[PDB]
């Protein structure tokens, strides 16, 4: 039903606060830190 | 090339943003050579 | 600064500055779409 | 040691080829199957050539 | 406004209905080519999009079926005669 | 009809590849082509 | 259907003033910087 | 200064080497 | 030894750079849903102590 | 005073490009408001 993606209006977060689409996404948070490390 | 009349805004925000960022980068290079350098 | 590698002394001089360019790239991507 | 020009000059132009071609392959669903292998010949060339500049560091 | 959907957010029981439809979109296209009439494509597609509007993405189906069409006509580059037949028939599947 | 069978005789053996061309642009995290349930032979 | 806008207005003169003396002065600054004592 | 020129050229190549990954995705239709 | 310690960090960033682009673009979005190892929920506290 | 001549030569090619490239629409905008 969901599976919106990364927009303003599916998650309630804007273009800034530009990670909090990845609080609950487990897999792409790993790609945040490994690109950061 | 006209769907809209030119390539869009984020492409021209880059090269006219980098064109700003090179000129203020040219100013900090000019603190180190030239007449105000004391070198 | 090693003798064999040498000539590179142009290219490896700039190599710290590219993590500043990794931040600004993100802004360009955001400007692209979704914002 | 005149080989140490052209080996590492080939490395800097094939690793410039990896700063750009890896998000293209990763970036599209359309070409992923076709392009998936092309990273294992892509990075597999870049792996053994970084190995080959390693042995040619000590030899000169 | 289209983004490609991830399988992990979608669901394995939700996508096993999805992936068999992609074979089924061309299995009826192969049926309609030997049937000589595109009626069976143009009658089993009307309102399929407003059936699957809740579960599947409507924007993801158009881009999938277009490149399903474009890759199929790339296989017909040798005969030079049936490629314009299937271009007429795949365009019924896109426009319906 | 002899030509119309030949269009089906190019698409039937190529239909297993053509979904892997199709689904790889709309799906990301998995090899969806092997995530299918094809109808078995016997 | 369409809307036609005028090219020159008061703001075409408002934005060119403090931009025609901007990039003519940007150039002057660069020129001043290259030269030395 | 040839060395300086080369260094500057290296800096050049590499800055807009960034956004040519972005525009090539944004015009071939890759999901950005 | 000062030269080889940075090239061993310069080459180790590229293979650490492949992970952060595979797991952010091509890889799975639902980290948790897999082989019952990683992912988590931030609330199964027995799992979150195992990460530490 | 030859040096004032070379510095206004980019000033006159600035407006010299403004004649040829837009100015067909400018006289139609000078045709506007009936004056
Ligand atoms: C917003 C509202 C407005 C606020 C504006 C006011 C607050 C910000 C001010 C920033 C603008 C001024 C920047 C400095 C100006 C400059 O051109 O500075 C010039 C100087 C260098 O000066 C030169 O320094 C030289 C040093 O010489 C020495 O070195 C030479 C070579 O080694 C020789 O050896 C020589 O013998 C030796 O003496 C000489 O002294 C030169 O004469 C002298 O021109 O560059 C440097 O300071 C380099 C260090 C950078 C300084 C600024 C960093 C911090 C800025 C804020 C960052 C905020 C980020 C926020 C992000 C969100
Ligand atoms: C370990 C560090 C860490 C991590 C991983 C996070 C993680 C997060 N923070 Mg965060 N934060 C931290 C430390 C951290 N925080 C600290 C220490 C501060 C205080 C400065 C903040 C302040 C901050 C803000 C202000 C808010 C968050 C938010 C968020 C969330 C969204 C992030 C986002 O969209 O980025 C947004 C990124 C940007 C907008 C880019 C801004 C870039 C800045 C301006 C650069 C600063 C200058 C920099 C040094 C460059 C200098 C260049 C030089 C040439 C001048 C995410 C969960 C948001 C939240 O609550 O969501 C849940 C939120 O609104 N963060
Ligand atoms: C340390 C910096 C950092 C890192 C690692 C990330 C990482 C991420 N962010 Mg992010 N972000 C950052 C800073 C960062 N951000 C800042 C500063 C902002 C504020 C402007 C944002 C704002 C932001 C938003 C608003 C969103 C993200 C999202 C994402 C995630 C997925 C990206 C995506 O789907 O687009 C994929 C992007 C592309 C395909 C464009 C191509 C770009 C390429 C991949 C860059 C790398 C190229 C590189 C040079 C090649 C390396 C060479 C190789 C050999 C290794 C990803 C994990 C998104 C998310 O939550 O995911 C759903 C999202 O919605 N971020
Ligand atoms: C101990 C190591 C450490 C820690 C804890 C952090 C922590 C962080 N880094 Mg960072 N970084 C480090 C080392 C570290 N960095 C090093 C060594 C490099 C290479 C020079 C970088 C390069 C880097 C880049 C390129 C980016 C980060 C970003 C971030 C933020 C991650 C998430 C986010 O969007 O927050 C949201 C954060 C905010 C809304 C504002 C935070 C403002 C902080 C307090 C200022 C300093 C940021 C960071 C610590 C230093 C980066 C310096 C420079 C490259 C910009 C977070 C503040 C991302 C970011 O957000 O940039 C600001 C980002 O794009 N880092
Ligand atoms: C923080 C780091 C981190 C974490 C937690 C993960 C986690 C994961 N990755 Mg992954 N990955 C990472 C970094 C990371 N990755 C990096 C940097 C890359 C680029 C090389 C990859 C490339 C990658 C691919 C290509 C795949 C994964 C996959 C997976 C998943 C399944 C793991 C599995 O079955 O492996 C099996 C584990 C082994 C066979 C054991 C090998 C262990 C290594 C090679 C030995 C060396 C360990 C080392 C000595 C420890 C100290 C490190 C030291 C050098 C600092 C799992 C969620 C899979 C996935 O997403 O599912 C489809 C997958 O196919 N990863
Ligand atoms: C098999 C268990 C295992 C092992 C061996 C590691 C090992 C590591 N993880 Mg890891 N991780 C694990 C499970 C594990 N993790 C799980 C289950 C998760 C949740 C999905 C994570 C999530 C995770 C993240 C998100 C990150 C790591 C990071 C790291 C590295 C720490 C670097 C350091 O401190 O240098 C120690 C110095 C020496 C060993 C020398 C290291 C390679 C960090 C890193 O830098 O990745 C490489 C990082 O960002 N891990
Ligand atoms: C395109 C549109 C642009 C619109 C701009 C409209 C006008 C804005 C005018 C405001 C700027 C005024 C200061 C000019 C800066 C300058 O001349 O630097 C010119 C200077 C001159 O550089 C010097 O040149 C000399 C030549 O011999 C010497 O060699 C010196 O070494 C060299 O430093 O360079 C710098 O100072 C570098 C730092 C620049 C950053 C200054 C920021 C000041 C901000 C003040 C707050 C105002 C609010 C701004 C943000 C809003
Ligand atoms: C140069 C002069 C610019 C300032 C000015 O007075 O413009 C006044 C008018 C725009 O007025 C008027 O400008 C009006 C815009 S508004 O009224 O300011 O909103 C517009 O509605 C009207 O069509 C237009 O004639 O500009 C012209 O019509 C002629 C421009 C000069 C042509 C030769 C170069
Ligand atoms: C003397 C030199 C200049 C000439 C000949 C010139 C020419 C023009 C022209 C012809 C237009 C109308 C655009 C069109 O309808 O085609 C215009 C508008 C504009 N110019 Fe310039 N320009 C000059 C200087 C500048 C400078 C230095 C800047 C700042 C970078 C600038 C920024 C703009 C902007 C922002 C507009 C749009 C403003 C508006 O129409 O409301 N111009 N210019
Ligand atoms: C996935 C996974 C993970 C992770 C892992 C990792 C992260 C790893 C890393 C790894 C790495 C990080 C690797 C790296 C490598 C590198 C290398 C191997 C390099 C090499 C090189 C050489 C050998 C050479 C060198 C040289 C040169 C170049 C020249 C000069 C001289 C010399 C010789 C020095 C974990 C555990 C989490 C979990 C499980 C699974
Ligand atoms: C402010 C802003 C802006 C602007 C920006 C700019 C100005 C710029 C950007 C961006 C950029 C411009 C970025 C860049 C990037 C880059 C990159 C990302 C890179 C990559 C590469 C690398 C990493 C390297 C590699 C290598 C090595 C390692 C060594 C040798 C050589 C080679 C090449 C191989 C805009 C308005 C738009 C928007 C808003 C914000
Ligand atoms: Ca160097």
């Amino acid at each position: 039903s969901y599976l919106g993606g990364r927009d303003q209006e599916s998650t309630g977060f804007a273009w800034w606060s530009g990670n909090a689409r990845l609080i609950n996404l487990s897999g792409k948070l790993l790609g945040a830190h490994v690109a950061h490390a | 090339m006209s769907g809209d009349a030119k390539l869009p805004l984020w492409l021209i925000a880059t090269v006219a943003g980098t064109g700003v960022l090179v000129v203020v980068g040219l100013f900090f290079y000019g603190a180190y050579v030239g007449v105000g350098s004391a070198l | 600064l090693p003798e064999a590698y040498s000539i590179f002394s142009p290219v490896v001089d700039i190599l710290p500055v590219i993590p500043v360019f990794f931040l600004l790239l993100a802004f360009v991507w955001q400007a692209a779409v979704g914002f | 040691t005149l080989l140490f020009q052209v080996l590492l000059a080939a490395l800097v132009i094939v690793s410039f080829l990896m700063i750009v071609a890896v998000p293209v392959a990763y970036a599209s669903p359309q070409n992923w199957s076709q392009s998936k292998p092309l990273i294992f010949i892509g990075s597999g060339l870049w792996a053994v050539l970084v190995i080959l500049v390693g042995v040619f560091n000590y030899l000169v | 406004g289209f983004r490609p959907i991830n399988v992990s957010r979608y669901g394995p029981g939700n996508m096993t209905k999805s992936l068999r439809d992609l074979s089924w979109f061309l299995r009826y296209t192969t049926y309609a080519i030997v049937a000589g009439d595109p009626n069976i494509i143009a009658v089993n597609v009307r309102g399929l999009r407003e059936i699957i509007e809740n579960a599947c993405s409507s924007a993801a189906t158009l881009v999938a079926l277009q490149e399903m069409r474009r890759s199929a006509l790339g296989y017909l580059q040798n005969d030079k005669e049936g490629q314009e037949i299937a271009l007429q028939y795949f365009n019924v599947l896109i426009s319906e | 009809g002899a030509k119309r069978l030949e269009i089906a005789q190019v698409l039937t053996q190529n239909a297993e590849l053509i979904v892997s061309r199709a689904a790889n642009r709309i799906f990301t995290g998995g090899s969806p082509l092997a995530f299918l349930e094809r109808p078995e032979e016997p | 259907q369409p809307i036609t806008y005028p090219i020159f207005t008061v703001r075409w003169l408002a934005v060119h003033t403090l931009a025609v003396p901007t990039v003519f002065f940007l150039g002057a600054i660069a020129a001043m910087q290259f030269i030395q004592r | 200064n040839f060395e300086l020129i080369a260094q500057l050229l290296m800096l050049s190549l590499i800055v807009i080497a960034g956004p040519v990954v972005i525009v090539l995705l944004a015009f071939r239709g890759g999901d950005l | 030894p000062y030269f080889v310690v940075g090239v061993l960090h310069l080459i180790s960033s590229a293979v650490l750079g492949l992970g952060g682009i595979y797991h952010a673009v091509r890889g799975p979005e639902v980290l948790e849903e897999y082989s019952s190892f990683f992912g988590y929920d931030w609330k199964d506290k027995n799992q979150m102590t195992n990460i530490i | 005073d030859l040096r004032i001549v070379v510095v206004l030569l980019p000033l006159i090619v600035a407006g010299g490009w403004a004649l040829f490239k837009i100015g067909s629409a400018a006289i139609s905008q000078a045709q506007a408001f009936m004056k």
